């Protein structure tokens, strides 16, 4: 698995798809329309695919300033 | 424990002659570090600690072995802004506010771009787990919801205009005045994210008002970044130099005048502009009370100048 964050049109994405595709959700923001999902590196293009899906980051790293 | 001394960062910044008027203490006010967390139980900053969590690996935890920090840094900065006055250690800018530290980061100061996100949502949101109960669109400064008022960010990166900077957007129009440390390469410009219009970014004096070789050029502000003593884990002090320093005796500033404008007006200040200098927003009065260093006006090296909480609460009270 690899974690990801996708930004979602929640009028059509449907996050109980999710785990059809071997993913399960990390955190949902109550803030923006994003969720943090873990997906094998390979069902990323069936993620990217979804209905409602816009767009897929992967998790970057951050560092101490 | 030692004897209390005032670090020099903290009388440069004209915090001491505030605290008759407020120490940060109103109960509206609360300060968000983003960081490597804080020793919790530290006894020169423990009663100011409102809420200690992490958000490392996308999980929310108040977990002591979760949030407590393993790097320093986290307790370090959260001095600055708040360590306790009395008769040990050393003094924050706003000795009297409220703390969430929350930890972002891991022992060595690495972490990721969604953890950083989830931690400013739950400077939003507070504990909680609401970003406005009561549906006015009143966030910060509402005193029905638990949000932060300042969020202090220890990052540095480049350029993001993803989901992670949405969130810094979400924080700025929730009435929260976002602070970040210009970077310490002595580069010709502000790290991200300091970058962004959304955000102060500060740089670093020393004792002698000369910008320090390490502060990365032109920042909205500068504060004292060289030989800065504070707390640091575990219930003890060190000294530490950085534009990263520099960033909390910012953010103490503002809690400052927030504190001081509530307890007059029962309302907050708008966060405002880069470009502000008007005494209607928090970032204006920052600018035009700071201490103008260098070339007249904004310069490269010190930003508008040098902040100071006596002549911005002044300011802001008149
Ligand atoms: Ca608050
Ligand atoms: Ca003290
Ligand atoms: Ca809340
Ligand atoms: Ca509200
Ligand atoms: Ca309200
Ligand atoms: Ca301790
Ligand atoms: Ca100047
Ligand atoms: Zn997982
Ligand atoms: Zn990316
Ligand atoms: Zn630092």
């Amino acid at each position: 698995t690899i974690r990801v964050i996708v930004s979602v049109d929640k009028a059509k994405f449907n996050p109980h798809e999710v785990l059809g595709i071997g993913g399960h959700i990390v955190y949902q923001f109550k803030l923006i329309p994003a969720v943090v999902v873990d997906v094998p590196a390979n069902a990323v293009g069936k993620l990217k695919k979804m209905p409602g899906v816009e767009k897929v980051e992967f998790d970057h790293q951050a560092v101490l300033l | 424990q030692p004897a209390q001394t005032i670090p020099w960062g903290i009388e440069r910044v004209k915090a001491p002659s505030v605290w008759s008027i407020t120490d940060g203490s109103v109960s509206v006010i609360q300060v968000a570090v983003l960081d490597t967390g804080v020793d919790y139980d530290h006894p020169d900053l423990a009663a100011n600690i409102a809420w200690c969590v992490s958000t490392l690996r996308g999980k929310v935890s108040t977990k002591l072995r979760d949030c407590a920090d393993q790097n320093g840094h986290g307790t370090h900065v959260i001095g600055t802004i708040a360590a306790l006055n009395n008769d040990i250690g050393v003094v924050g800018v706003a000795p009297g506010v409220q703390i969430y530290s929350v930890r972002v980061l891991d022992a060595r100061g690495s972490g990721s771009y969604s953890d950083i996100a989830i931690g400013i949502e739950q400077a939003i949101l507070g504990p909680d787990g609401v970003a406005d109960k009561d549906g006015d669109g009143i966030i910060a400064g509402d005193p029905d919801d638990d949000a932060a008022e300042v969020i202090s960010m220890s990052l540095g990166g480049p350029a993001d205009d993803s989901y992670l900077y949405d969130m810094i957007i979400q924080a700025y129009n929730a009435g929260i005045v976002i602070v970040a440390a210009s970077g310490n390469e002595g580069a010709p410009s502000p790290s991200y994210p300091a970058a962004y219009p959304e955000v102060i970014a500060v740089g670093a004096i020393d004792s002698n008002d000369n910008i320090a070789s390490f502060s990365n050029r032109q920042p909205e502000v500068s504060a004292p970044g060289v030989d800065i003593l504070s707390t640091y884990p575990d219930d003890s002090y060190e000294t530490l130099m950085g534009t990263c320093m520099a960033t909390p005796h910012v953010s103490g500033v503002v809690a400052l005048i927030q504190a001081a404008y509530y307890q007059k007006y029962g309302k907050i200040l708008p966060v405002g502009t880069f470009d502000d200098i008007s005494k209607n927003t928090v970032r204006g009065i920052l600018h035009i009370t700071a201490d103008d260093l260098g070339p007249t006006g904004w310069d490269a090296d010190y930003g508008y100048g040098v902040v100071r909480a006596a002549l911005a609460v002044q300011a802001a009270l008149g």
